[PDB]
RNA sequence: GAUGUUAGGAGGGCAAAUCCGCCGAAUUUAAGCAUAUAAUUAAGCGGAAGAAAAGAAAAUAACUAUGAUUCCUUUAGUAACGGCGAGUGAACAAGGACCAGCUCAAACGGUUAAUCCUUCGUUUGGUGCAAACCUUUCGACGGAAUUGUCGUU
RNA sequence: UUUUAAUUUAUUCAUUGGAAUUUUUCAUGUCGAGUCGUGUUCUUUGAGAUUGGAGCACUAAUACGUGUGAUACAUUUCACA
RNA sequence: ACGGACCAAGGAGUCUAGCAAAUGUGCAAGUGUAUAUGAUUCUUUAAACAUUUUACGCAUAAUUAAUG
């Protein structure tokens, strides 16, 4: 019988979480990865686009 | 048992499923507590909800060097601040009748912390522009203008926190003033060796002074 | 990760990997540490030699706070303080660092390692090893006893 | 200052006067019914040193209790069980006779009142006597009193049955603090539950 | 270990008077009630026994009195105190 | 002491997840089994609240000392208990949540019980359409109480 | 709609009692008894020459006392309540 | 030798605690931010984010019944 004391959550190292966030930002910063992810950015001027 | 494992030690030989409990509500409780204390400090109308506590030295040889917030100032330090316990407990000063000031350093430092809190206090009149001189060491009530100009100022909560201790674990001395004759290990061994007989001497001193 | 479990790959194998002859009974050797000295004695003697019996006297209530003392060895005092300050105490022969080890969180100074030759250093600690004292004095330093 | 003299006299219990007085009083109590109301506290000093006061809603009841231990409740001395449990004679009840005495009167005989305390009064071979102070929580004389009216609100019903009187505090181990009690402090069962209850965090 | 009330602690961590070097800092009614209560009550029977044992006034007699008081009262200090006060009253009535 | 269809009141039963007392096993584990374990558990009896219980040191420490209770992290599967086998197993300090202290007894007050309750009346103003409700202090009567209420600390 | 903060305004006259601290003297007062405690028996505990509780027997001292300081004692310091 | 008349649906090494090994990952004489707190976060969010320059675990030193 399923019990509520299953290991629902997980503890993730803070350093690993920060590494992952940094890497995600870097990956968002390159055109090929954003294109391969699924977005239609063929008409964007640059991938790390910033607006006023 | 088999192979090279630590011998099992699990203390689960009783009905433990009845006693298992898991804190699904840790962050929910955190939010509820934060909301409750925020509502408290919003309800008490600008008076901080914290109470001033003394700083005391932690017991035992393990935590000798560390200080922490203790429970309540003592009668001696309240008197040194010129503040009766009855009146101090009405302006956010914690007081306990159990602590005693075994050292002048603790007495002076808690007294000066009390005085800092006291002069940082600004009292609100009990009767809406009926400012009076106070009683029992409570400061005189502030006036309408100063209350008006101070209520919009950020209330400092630094005095409520335990004080940060300076970190001078590094020092510099001249090589000329180094005692090359000292024998720390020898002194330690000698003190341990002589402890028993000096306890004797103190025992006899106490007996003699008893008369 | 229940799809990585080894039982899944024995899904149609009758015995579930637990043997056709010996089978998987429930507690066929006893429960917990049952058979020690009797039929698990070889296991106990081979992997946990001194398990049975008792030695020494009883300390009725311990109070580990009384005897808690962390140790720092003599070869880490210079590494306690930052590198540019090592440099600044190094080139200047008229000053020496006074290190209150108790403040960093060690109570005893042990003597393993090698201090820098002709580099005086004053150490404050609650306890000192004799060899630690000898090395500190040998490099021209001094041990200060503190509480 | 009369109560001081009364207290010091009652501190003897072996003097000729006190011996005779106790003997005659315990003889009277033996003939009186098991639990009966008494007009005034037989020991005014001890009663008032306990919670007793002399206003309208306060009542004193004298109660006998049989001495010795009660023997196991098994039909003859059979005990179907392990030899560690065969004993039937030397079974010492955890409640003391004083607590049993206050229960005998507070359980149902006077269910309107609330037990405050009880004291000594006398002994004999087969009975221990006691007087129990009871408070009427419905009398205005106690309801309006700023003191003592703490007993009126319903969280103090049947203190003697909940082990909340002085005798209950004694036999629950609450009369000793520190390392000599340690476990009993939040109640024994609650402390055991806390100690052996296991807490698991969601994210481990 | 033992400390000292004066002569502040040495900065040493082990030994007599050790530790940090902080600067330390520092009948008319009862007996009347006793007399009246004594007059009205008297002595308990074991008090009488101890009194007569003391009145015998030998070394063996006083040893026996200490033993008897200790047995009657439990503990050694209670028995010793009882014997000593009974000796006091024996002298005070022997005058 | 009785007795009262005297006047005014209370208790009783249900409900239990949490809570407080009592009473109290065996299955089981030890590869047998008897101490031990299961377990100060299940079953049984009784008693409360929106929480209960604990609680203002006849505490801890041994330090530069802490300061009611409860709970969380930890101390710690540790000190210890145990056919020292199987197994069992705390406390202090430390970090936090919360934070609150008090009153009887005893003392003192007799140019004066200064206390308390019942019953019957009086008004002080207020929110309600109403029903009702909140404030109100001047009594009078009958009692309780010196076998001790109230005030002071 | 509930309450609950800040804000708005209070002014004249009066005597009735109380409170805190600070000056100057008295007196070191009181402080919970079949209770604590001890022995023994049973239970309970990690508590071990007994952790708590209970039954029975004995049964205290008066603050200079008595209770803790985890090994039973005697003489005794100290600390803490 | 035992089970199986037939068909459908259901049907059995899982969950938790604790230890180790293995491997991947992060940091490294340090590592893990525990409980908790803050903060224009409050559908999601019971997650994410953060932690005024000696809390605690494990490691950094062993050995002895033990004063050490």
């Amino acid at each position: 019988p399923t019990k509520i004391w299953r290991r629902w959550g997980r503890k993730v190292n803070l350093k690993e979480k920060r590494y992952a966030v940094c890497s995600s930002i870097a990956a968002s910063g390159v055109t090929s990865l954003v294109l391969a992810r699924g977005h239609r950015i063929s008409h964007l001027k640059e991938v790390p686009l910033v607006v006023s | 048992v088999a192979h090279n494992n630590v011998l099992p030690n699990v203390h689960l030989h009783k009905w433990w499923q009845r006693h298992v409990r898991v804190n699904f509500s840790k962050n929910i409780k955190k939010k509820k507590r934060r909301l409750l204390r925020e509502k408290r400090r919003k309800a008490n109308g600008g008076t901080p909800i914290e109470k001033l506590h003394p700083i005391v030295h932690c017991p035992t040889q393990r935590y000798n060097f560390r200080t922490r917030l203790g429970k309540g100032f003592t009668f001696e330090e309240l008197k040194g601040a010129g503040l009766t316990p009855r009146a101090a407990q009405t302006i956010g000063i914690c007081y306990d009748k159990r602590r005693k000031n075994r050292s002048e350093e603790s007495l002076t430092k808690n007294v000066e912390r009390l005085l800092k809190y006291k002069n940082s206090l600004v009292m609100i009149p009990l009767k809406k522009n009926k400012a009076k001189k106070g009683i029992g060491g409570i400061p005189a009530d502030a006036d309408k203008n100063t209350i008006k100009e101070f209520r919009n100022k950020k209330p400092l909560l630094s005095i409520f926190k335990k004080e940060k201790n300076t970190k001078p674990f590094y020092e510099t001395i001249e090589v000329s003033k180094i005692d090359k004759e000292f024998l720390a290990y020898k002194t330690l061994r000698r003190a341990k060796l002589a402890e028993r007989r000096k306890n004797r001497r103190q025992q006899k001193k106490d007996i003699k002074f008893k008369s | 990760a229940t799809r990585f479990k080894k039982n899944r790959k024995k899904r149609g194998h009758v015995s579930a990997g637990h043997g056709r002859v010996g089978k998987h009974r429930k507690h066929p050797g006893g429960r917990g540490k049952a058979g020690g000295l009797h039929h698990m004695r070889i296991n106990f003697d081979k992997y946990h030699p001194g398990y049975f019996g008792k030695v020494g006297m009883r300390h009725l209530n311990l109070l580990k706070n009384r005897t808690y003392c962390p140790t720092i060895n003599v070869d880490k005092l210079w590494g306690l303080l930052p590198e540019e300050k090592k440099k600044e105490f190094s080139e200047n022969k008229d000053i020496a660092p006074v290190i209150d080890v108790t403040r960093k969180g060690y109570f005893k100074v042990l003597g393993n390692g090698k201090l820098k030759h002709n580099q005086p250093i004053v150490v404050k600690a609650r306890y000192f090893s004799s060899v630690a004292e000898k090395k500190i004095k040998a490099v021209g330093g001094q041990c200060i006893l503190v509480a | 200052g009369a109560y001081k003299y009364i207290q010091e006299i009652w501190k003897k219990k072996q003097s000729d006067a006190m011996h005779f007085l106790l003997r005659v009083r315990t003889w009277e109590y033996r003939q009186l019914p098991v639990v009966h109301r008494v007009s005034k506290p037989s020991r005014p000093d001890k009663a008032r040193r306990l919670g007793y006061k002399a206003i309208q809603g306060f009542v004193i009841y004298r109660v006998r209790v049989r001495r010795g231990d009660r023997k196991k409740r098994v039909k003859k001395g059979i005990v179907h069980g392990k030899p560690k449990h065969q004993g039937v004679h030397k079974q010492k009840s955890t409640r003391n006779l004083k607590s049993v005495a206050e229960g005998k009167v507070g359980k149902s005989i006077c269910g309107n009142l609330r037990v405050l305390n009880s004291y000594w009064v006398g002994q004999d071979a087969v009975y221990k006597y006691y007087e129990v102070i009871l408070v009427d929580p419905n009398h205005n004389a106690v309801r309006n009193n700023p003191k003592i009216n703490w007993i009126c609100n319903p969280v103090h019903k049947h203190r003697e049955l909940r082990g909340l009187t002085s005798a209950g505090k004694k036999y629950r181990g609450l009369r000793v603090k520190g390392h000599l009690s340690a476990k009993s402090r939040p109640s024994i069962r609650a402390n055991w539950k806390r100690r052996q209850l296991i807490k698991l965090r969601k994210c481990r | 270990g033992r400390k000292s009330t004066i002569k502040p602690a040495t900065g040493i961590a082990v030994g007599f008077n050790s530790g940090h070097v902080v600067t330390k800092r520092n009948s008319k009614r009862k007996e009347l009630i006793k007399d009246v209560v004594r007059e009205i009550t008297g002595f308990s029977p074991y008090e009488k026994r101890i009194i007569e044992l003391i009145k015998i006034g030998t070394s063996a007699s006083t040893k026996r009195s200490l033993k008897y008081a200790k047995k009657k009262l439990g503990t050694h200090k209670r028995g010793k105190a009882k014997r000593e006060e009974i000796q006091k009253v024996v002298i005070l009535q022997r005058r």
